[PDB]
């Protein structure tokens, strides 16, 4: 069904087993490109637009609609990073590096906002809050024994 | 004009933005149509299988196998020893492992420290 | 420990004298009886071990696991029997033979009170398993496999022997109650380091040890489904009780000596958890999670505290229960489609509404959902790592994401989505099958009400 | 004994029972989801008896019934507080739940498994019961992570949409990432007090460290969805209505400042925490409550609401005011659950449209909606005298005279006006105008089922804050004296918000376009914090795993270094030495040299 | 520029191949075809009396249904487990602790019988 022949293999070197390896993957030659060979075991596996699952038409009818993936055509190598519950690569309307720049100047602003307002807080016109019994030494589980300091409170 | 969209790998060009979509050449469309002859005859060959009532199982799918085995029994057959191989292999194998050693054992020695000066306080840990 | 063993070796002599077309309702039957009896060995002491003769002892580490290896071979023999229907009545009858031979072979592993004895009985279990990868796998994969398998549990273990043999000769004795209670401080030299060195590798190699783990997925992928059952359930517990085992004489060498090995499973646990993230191969995802779980039973090791050693034995039995389980339930889908392909069958919940539920308990259980005991182990050995460096949470944390993430995934990408359009051949789920999935998971909740008898001697 | 403890044990152990049932008979019956919604209320009537001996007498009680497992030092029980937090957030609970499912025996009708959809919210109220009357950090733990596990099952409830799927996963993340800080309070709390129970972790920490405490408030910020992790909350209105308003507006979701409300004696003792999440908080409020004000999906414009009332509870507790955030969140469950039914009636009514651009017209023509929507604003918006107003004003009230961040006081204020704006927006463009949906008209919101429950919620949102405010024993101090500007604080800025925004609104109406300005961009997409933290870590994680975790590493260093070597070597050897010439000259003649070389250097004669 | 009449002929003969299928999907007045139950007498009483079910018979019908709900979900699990907490639970020390009444100046104490003396004179703040 599928023989050895059928197989990925090593990184094409001739044009001749380029177009091999084209017309194995089921695509043109000269759309056909396989990753650099750079000693990371690509061979001769076709290097595919790194575009998200999520970018194809939703409207065709694929053979796996969910997928949106046809029956024997080339699957790229992070297919299973790029599935629609996973990294998506779509368009969107704000570019990419504005987006980073708006979202890091908000929260960097925020930040140094809360440490400004760290170091000028807001607080009411009053004196510290008094209790009674020297701030309450034992109700505070101050030792039973050794006597407080005295703390006084005044009718002002 | 308006102010340009950049593409970025997260972020890429819309297939409307892009200059290639309105400069095309007669080369292009034989291309094009090319492409749609091998996608109506994968499609063909699949659908005349899909439809066979006499068929049970599953479609085997050459292009999955192939997939499934250059992740996994394809890659050492091709794999080379060279520099960015080799570079890459010592940082992130190496590079971890005494990076956390050298972090736990600065942070154990410093609690160790505590401990023999008694400035380390445990006075409910009798659990360990 | 005759009552149990006897009884097992009698498995064999029924085996070969039953009836071809008797010969599961047998060796289940009787393999349940004996798991019954193995039961009895839970009845635990406080201090001392249950010392039965001068060769037999149980406690409370090798109890459950005898229980587990004792229930699993029935288990193995239900989730056989389907792919070896058309097998010849010899064929099976040998492969039955294999099954009792390694039951037998770990039970006496489990029990041995001489440490030499366990080197052999644990060595034995290696050729009826080799056996069963190697001529009853499905692949051309499982040659590689079974040599992986083979020569890294050797090239781990040779050295074992030797260092056995010279305690011995230094010492007078390898019984394991005379080596506590004669135990000898480890001086800090060379000699000592690679004696140290030598009683620990080969039982980091079975674990297996992040970096010495290159053989697993390869035994536990191409190995058939009871083999890969026994492989994942009780195999790697081997490593982890004769690790808790033997660090009774490594002290203090095991202070500094463990820097590497925690290091190394510390930031493997990460690797691996982070491997099941895109791993394509469901049976691969499957074994790749076990170096995760089994990472922190050699960290919990390693450490060598009361609360690491709790959490180590209950996380290995719970392991060995869920990951049967998980295994069981990939070959459930791979009888039907014939690949281990995860993405092929897709949308399963909706043809297979009772196996997507036990999906999802194996899958929860694999989460380390509290009140589980999978939970209770993974705690434990947090909260002793934490004592040991605070640091230690930032690792354990993220391993515990990345498994929580990894887990749904496997879920969502076989079970939720759109049925595959094309595969047409997923009959419903047989009684057998279901039954399997049931006897592995109602046992692992029911130990949840007794903790207890999977935490170990030192509770 | 005492009828307190049996009756607050009865009120959980009830719940369980349609579970058990869950496979007998009634569960394959039409019958099923009646009889779940019926125990349901019929355990909220039973809890009013705690509840009221509380408020008769304050009767509280621990009850420490099956002891499960003791480790050496640390017993491990099945324990129960029945505190003031529980015996009043049992009864607000069940009876939002009560309505919830009487609501869904109307929404989910068409539903082919509502049976199971039932039993799930059964399962995911069990789960919060556990989670609220748990005495001990393992037993609120099983809470957490049933919650966390019926809040990914439900959300998921779809499980053949692709989104819904996502938007589960992304929930169990977030709440992942705040696990890992629920484990490190445990394991501190183990470590350093050597108990999980309340009652010695209150004993031994007088002055609770910051590692616990944070730990504590990271967990929090993963379940109540706080700023860093709050993308989850409005991406979790993929699960069905019901789900939404049970679980993801009043129950579920303020789990995590319960959390914290729970370990309050802990956090007083610590003003560096108490700012991390006072802060937090205020964020959380300001960002969610903008994003809120230019979304078109009216459940995301309740999601974001929520998530801007959660960032509230956090400013309430980070100014050392627990009891007054316990206090809102029994408030904000009646009105934000109502609030989320009329949404529902109206996406129900609409033919599962849930645009407000494709709404209008429906004060008319849903007039029974109509009234509850704009009672359920009223108090959320803090209208004098409603339920909202008796939490949510003393909490203004308090922020403004404490010694606070300036900077979180001045977030908290704004975001009290955007909420009267984003409650402005949902009326403006649901109800009011001209309609806007499709010819069919198929609005009927006559169904006794409906009406009724959102009927018991707008009793609550009128009358709960005025029953439970003068019921309870005084749990702080009053703030008696503040300058009249600083009183009328709240009142003022939400009539600036509803001002501005009718302003805002009614432009629309204008014959003029004019192209979005960035500061509604940043709005609209949520500040482009999916669009990056969705994209940028995850592909990095899932690339690194594959390209240096497995290929990299596993498949070619791992097995170069130690087997393929290893084996190369062999063959290598094996090479040399097997391949001889057959010759018996060579043999003797490398004879010759082993025998000169004993008799030689090998000092072996000698 | 619209169907070919390839694709209109292709489309009306799947559209009348379609319609056949979705018309084949009805039931029929026989289907779906039950196989035989038996009645317990609990529910045997109610075919012969609520099978009129007036007003006054579906009052009596929701009372003997919420009674039995009561007793069955109420009565028996409120007395299994006052029993589990009176007899066993609280059969060992410090299970069910309970946080002691509040005690106010004035109060009387129930056990003893003592009576708590009253606050001393206010300094008498007037409003
Ligand atoms: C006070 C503090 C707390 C103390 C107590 C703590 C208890 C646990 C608390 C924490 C729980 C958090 C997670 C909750 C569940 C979340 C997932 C979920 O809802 O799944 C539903 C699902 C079944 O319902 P479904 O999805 O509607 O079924 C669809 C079927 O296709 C078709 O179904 P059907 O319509 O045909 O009806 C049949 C259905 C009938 O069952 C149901 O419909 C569901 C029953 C749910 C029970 C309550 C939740 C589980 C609690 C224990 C776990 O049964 C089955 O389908 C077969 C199930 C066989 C095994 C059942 C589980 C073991 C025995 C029962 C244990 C209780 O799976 C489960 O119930 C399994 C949950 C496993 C959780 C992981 C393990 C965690 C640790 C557990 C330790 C327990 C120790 C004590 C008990 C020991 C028993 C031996
Ligand atoms: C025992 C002590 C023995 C001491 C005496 C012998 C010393 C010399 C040994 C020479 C070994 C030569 C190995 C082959 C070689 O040079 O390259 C093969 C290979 C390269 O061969 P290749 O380029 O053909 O690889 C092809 C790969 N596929 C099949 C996918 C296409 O070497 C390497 O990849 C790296 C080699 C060195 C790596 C480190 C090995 C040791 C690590 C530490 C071990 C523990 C200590
Ligand atoms: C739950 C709801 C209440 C139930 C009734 C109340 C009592 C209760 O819960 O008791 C629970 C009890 C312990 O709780 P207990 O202490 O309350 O028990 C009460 C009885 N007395 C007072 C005498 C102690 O535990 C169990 O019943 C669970 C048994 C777990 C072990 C089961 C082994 C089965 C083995 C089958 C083969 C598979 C083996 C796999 C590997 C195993 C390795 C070890
Ligand atoms: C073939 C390829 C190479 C294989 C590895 C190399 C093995 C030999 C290298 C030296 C090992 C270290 C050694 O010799 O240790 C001696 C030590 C002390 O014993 P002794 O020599 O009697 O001295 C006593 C004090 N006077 O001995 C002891 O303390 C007892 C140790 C017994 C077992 C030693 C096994 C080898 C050392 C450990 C190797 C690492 C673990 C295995 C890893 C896989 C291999
Ligand atoms: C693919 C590989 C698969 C696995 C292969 C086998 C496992 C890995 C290797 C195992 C053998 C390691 C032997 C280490 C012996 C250390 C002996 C020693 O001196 O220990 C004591 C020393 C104390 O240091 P000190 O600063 O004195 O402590 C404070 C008080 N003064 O403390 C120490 O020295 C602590 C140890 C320091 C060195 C290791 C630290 C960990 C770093 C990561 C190692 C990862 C393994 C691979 C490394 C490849 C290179
Ligand atoms: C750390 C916090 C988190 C814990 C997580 C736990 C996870 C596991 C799941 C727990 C589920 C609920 C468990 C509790 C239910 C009741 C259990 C029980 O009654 O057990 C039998 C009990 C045994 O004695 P006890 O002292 O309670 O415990 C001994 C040590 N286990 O028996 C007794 O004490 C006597 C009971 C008498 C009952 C009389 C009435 C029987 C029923 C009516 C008649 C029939
Ligand atoms: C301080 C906190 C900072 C932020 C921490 C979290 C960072 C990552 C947050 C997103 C995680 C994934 C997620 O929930 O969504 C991302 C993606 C798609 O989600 P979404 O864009 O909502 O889908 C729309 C569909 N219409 O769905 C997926 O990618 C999920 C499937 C892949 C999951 C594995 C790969 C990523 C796992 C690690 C993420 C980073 C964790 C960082 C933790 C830091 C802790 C300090
Ligand atoms: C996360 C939790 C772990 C990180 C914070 C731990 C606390 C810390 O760094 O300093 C706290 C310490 C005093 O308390 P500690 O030493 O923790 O007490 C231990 C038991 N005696 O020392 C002090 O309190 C010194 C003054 C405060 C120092 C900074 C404390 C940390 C502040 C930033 C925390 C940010 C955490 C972000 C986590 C994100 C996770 C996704
Ligand atoms: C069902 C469970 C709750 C049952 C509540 C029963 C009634 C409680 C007492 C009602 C009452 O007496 O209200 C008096 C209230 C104030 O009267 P006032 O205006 O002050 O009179 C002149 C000056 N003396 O006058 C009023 O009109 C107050 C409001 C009366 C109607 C309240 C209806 C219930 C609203 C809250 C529902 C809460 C549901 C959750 C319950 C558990 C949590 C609390
Ligand atoms: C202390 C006192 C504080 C007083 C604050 C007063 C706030 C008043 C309320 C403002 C409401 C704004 C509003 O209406 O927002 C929605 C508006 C229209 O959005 P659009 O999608 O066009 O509406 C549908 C059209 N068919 O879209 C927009 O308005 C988009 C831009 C919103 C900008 C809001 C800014 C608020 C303050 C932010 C402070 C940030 C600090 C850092």
């Amino acid at each position: 069904h599928v023989t050895k022949d059928m197989f990925p293999g090593p990184y094409p070197k001739t044009p001749e087993e380029r177009a091999a390896a084209a017309k194995k993957y089921n695509m043109r030659v000269e759309d056909y490109e396989p990753y650099p060979d750079d000693g990371m075991g690509y061979g001769d596996y076709p290097k595919l637009p790194d575009r998200s699952q999520q970018e194809r038409d939703p409207w065709y009818d694929w053979d796996h609609p969910d997928l949106r993936l046809n029956w024997g055509e080339p699957i790229h190598w992070d297919l299973d990073m790029y599935i629609r519950n996973r990294v998506d690569t779509s368009p969107t309307p704000v570019s990419w590096n504005t987006m980073c720049k708006h979202l890091s100047g908000f929260v960097a602003f925020m930040l140094f906002m809360f440490w400004v307002g760290e170091i000028y807080p807001s607080y009411q016109p009053v004196g510290p809050k008094q209790y009674p019994y020297n701030d309450l030494y034992l109700e505070r589980g101050g030792d039973p024994t050794k006597e407080p300091e005295p703390v006084v409170h005044y009718e002002i | 004009s308006f102010p340009k969209y950049k593409p970025s790998r997260l972020a890429t060009l819309p297939a409307t933005l892009d200059p290639a979509e309105y400069d095309i050449s007669p080369e292009t469309r034989k291309a094009q149509a090319e492409r749609l002859a091998i996608r109506s005859r994968l499609k063909r060959e699949y659908l005349l299988q899909y439809n066979d009532p006499n068929r049970l199982g599953v479609i085997e799918d050459p292009a999955l196998i192939r997939w499934t085995y250059a992740r996994s029994a394809n890659i050492y057959p091709n794999f080379r020893p060279t520099p960015k191989t080799s570079l890459l292999g010592a940082l992130f194998g190496i590079g971890p492992l005494f990076f956390w050693y050298y972090v736990f054992k600065t942070d154990r020695d410093k609690k160790e420290k505590l401990i023999q000066e008694g400035k380390l306080d445990q006075t409910f840990n009798i659990s360990y | 420990m005759l009552k149990i063993i006897i009884p097992t070796t009698m498995l064999l002599p029924m085996t070969w004298m039953s009836k071809h077309n008797m010969i599961w309702i047998n060796a289940t039957v009787h393999s349940l009886l004996i798991s019954l009896i193995s039961l009895s060995l839970l009845n635990q002491l406080g201090e001392n071990s249950l010392n039965f003769s001068l060769t037999f002892f149980s406690d409370s580490l090798s109890a459950p696991l005898l229980v587990l290896t004792t229930w699993l071979l029935p288990l193995m023999l239900m989730a056989s029997q389907s792919h070896l229907s058309k097998e010849t009545t010899t064929r099976k009858k040998l492969y039955i033979t294999m099954l009792i031979l390694l039951q037998l072979f770990l039970i006496m592993t489990f029990t041995a009170t001489e440490l030499i004895l366990f080197y052999i009985l644990f060595e034995a279990t290696l050729v009826p398993t080799l056996i069963i990868i190697t001529r009853w796998g499905n692949q051309t994969e499982r040659l590689n496999a079974g040599l992986y398998f083979l020569f890294y549990t050797l090239a781990g273990s040779l050295p074992l022997l030797v260092a056995l043999v010279y305690i011995q000769n230094t010492t007078g004795s390898l019984n394991f109650l005379i080596i506590h209670y004669w135990s000898h401080p480890l001086s800090n030299s060379w000699s000592n380091i690679f004696m140290w060195l030598a009683c620990i590798m080969a039982f980091m190699v079975k674990m297996p040890l992040y970096g010495l783990h290159l053989w697993l997925p390869k035994a536990h992928v191409e190995a058939p489904i009871a083999g890969s059952m026994v492989l994942a359930a009780v195999l790697l517990k081997l490593g982890g009780y004769g690790m808790m085992r033997i660090t009774t004489i490594l002290n203090p060498l095991t202070n500094y000596m463990a820097y590497p090995f925690l290091m190394l499973s510390m930031w493997g646990m990460i690797m691996t958890s982070s491997i099941c993230l895109r791993q394509t191969d469901l049976k691969s995802l499957i074994a790749y999670s076990s170096v995760s779980h089994m990472a922190l039973v050699i960290v919990a090791i390693m450490i060598q505290t009361p609360w690491s050693f709790m959490g180590a034995t209950a996380l290995m039995i719970a392991h060995g229960l869920t990951s049967s389980m998980l295994f069981c339930l990939a070959n459930t889908n791979y009888e039907r489609v014939h690949s281990r392909t995860m993405i092929l069958a897709r949308g399963l919940q909706t043809l297979l509404p009772l196996m997507a539920t036990w999906w999802l308990m194996a899958s929860l259980t694999n989460l380390a959902l509290p009140p589980s005991i999978n939970l209770i182990g993974e705690l434990f050995i947090i909260t002793a790592s934490f004592s040991w460096s605070n640091i230690t949470i930032i690792l354990m944390g993220m391993n515990m994401m990345i498994t929580a993430l990894y887990s749904l995934y496997m879920l969502i990408t076989t079970q939720r989505g759109k049925y595959t359009h094309h595969i047409n051949n997923i009959k419903a789920s047989f009684t057998r099958e279901n039954a399997l999935m049931a006897l592995h998971i109602l046992p692992l909740l029911l130990l949840t009400l007794n903790p207890k008898m999977i935490l170990g001697p030192l509770y | 004994m005492n009828p307190f403890a049996s009756l607050t044990l009865t009120t959980l152990i009830i719940l369980t029972i349609p579970i058990m049932m869950s496979n007998s008979n009634i569960y394959k019956t039409n019958l099923y989801p009646n009889y779940v919604k019926t125990t349901v209320s019929y355990a909220f009537t039973l809890s009013l008896v705690p509840l009221l001996m509380f408020m008769h007498t304050g009767q509280e009680m621990i009850i420490s019934n099956w002891h499960w497992m003791t480790l050496q030092t640390v017993e491990l029980s099945l324990s129960f507080k029945m505190d003031y937090f529980s015996v009043m957030f049992i009864p607000v609970a069940l009876f939002v739940t009560w309505s919830i499912m009487e609501f869904s025996m109307w929404y989910m009708h068409s539903d082919p498994f509502i049976n199971r959809f039932f039993k799930y919210l059964v399962l995911f109220l069990i789960t919060m019961m556990i989670l609220v009357t748990a005495n001990n950090l393992f037993q609120l733990f099983i809470g957490w992570e049933g919650v966390g596990i019926m809040s990914f099952l439900l959300i998921g409830w779809w499980h053949g949409r692709t989104d819904a799927n996502t938007a589960a996963l992304q929930a169990i993340l977030y709440n992942r990432i705040g696990d890992i800080g629920f484990v490190l309070s445990m394991a501190w709390f183990l470590t350093h007090s050597n108990a999980w129970d309340l009652q010695q972790i209150f004993m031994l920490n007088n002055e609770c460290p910051n590692m616990p405490l944070i730990g504590l408030l990271l967990a929090a910020a993963g379940k109540s969805a706080q700023f860093g992790l709050h993308p989850w909350l409005p991406s979790a209105m993929e699960g069905p209505t019901p789900v939404s308003a049970l679980l993801h507006s009043s129950t579920m979701v303020v789990a995590g400042v319960f959390l914290l409300i729970r370990f309050y004696p802990l956090m007083e003792t610590n003003k560096l925490v108490q700012t991390m999440t006072l802060c937090l908080g205020a964020i959380t409020t300001l960002f969610t409550a903008l994003c809120a004000i230019t979304q078109n999906d009216i459940k995301k414009i309740v999601a974001f609401s929520t998530s801007s009332q959660l960032g509230l509870m956090m400013v309430t507790i980070g100014i050392n005011q627990p009891h007054l955030a316990f206090l809102h969140i029994c408030m904000h469950a009646f009105f934000k659950a109502m609030l989320f039914m009329c949404s529902g009636s109206i996406i129900h009514s609409l033919n599962d449209e849930q645009d407000i651009r494709k709404m209008g017209g429906l004060y008319k023509a849903m007039p029974f909606t109509t009234t509850a929507l704009i009672i359920g604003s009223l108090a959320l918006t803090g209208m004098p005298y409603l339920t909202g107003f008796y939490s949510k004003d003393l909490i203004i009230e308090a922020v403004n005279m404490s010694y606070t961040n300036a900077w979180a006081l001045l977030m908290t204020l704004i975001a009290t006006s955007l909420t009267a704006a984003y409650s402005t927006r949902i009326i403006f463009f649901a109800f009011l105008g001209k309609p806007r949906f499709p010819p069919l008209v198929l609005i009927n919101e006559n169904n006794p089922l409906l009406i009724n429950s959102i009927k018991r919620l707008l009793i609550g949102s009128i009358f709960a804050g005025f029953i439970i405010s003068n019921n309870i024993p005084p749990m702080t101090v009053p703030n008696t004296t503040m300058p009249l500007y600083m009183k009328m604080t709240a009142l003022i800025v939400t009539i600036m918000g509803f001002m501005l925004a009718l302003e805002l609104n009614n432009t629309t109406y204008y014959l003029k376009f004019k192209y979005p300005s960035q500061t509604y961009k940043f709005s609209n997409m949520l500040g482009y914090y999916p669009s990056i933290m969705h994209r940028l870590p995850t592909y990095h994680n899932l690339s690194m795993s594959q390209k240096s975790a497995s290929s990299l590493l596993d498949l070619i260093w791992l097995e170069t270094i130690l087997p393929k070597t290893t084996s190369f070597i062999q063959m290598k050897m094996s090479i040399m030495v097997s391949n001889q010439k057959g010759l018996i000259k060579l043999y003797f003649l490398s004879f010759l040299i082993t025998i000169m070389i004993s008799m030689t250097l090998f000092n072996y004669h000698e | 520029s619209g169907y070919t009449p390839d694709e209109k002929l292709r489309l009306q003969q799947l559209r009348e191949l379609r319609r056949r299928w979705l018309k084949d999907q009805e039931l029929s007045p026989r289907e779906p075809v039950l196989p035989p139950r038996r009645v317990w007498p609990m529910e045997q009483f109610w075919n012969k009396f609520l099978q009129d079910g007036a007003p006054w018979k579906n009052v009596i019908y929701k009372t003997y249904r919420h009674s039995i709900f009561a007793v069955t979900h109420v009565l028996i699990p409120v007395w299994i487990i006052h029993y589990y907490l009176k007899y066993h639970v609280t059969a060992k020390p410090y299970t069910v602790v309970e946080r002691k009444p509040r005690i106010f100046p004035g109060d009387t104490i129930l056990e003893t019988g003592e009576v708590i003396p009253l606050m001393k004179e206010f300094p008498d703040q007037h409003h």
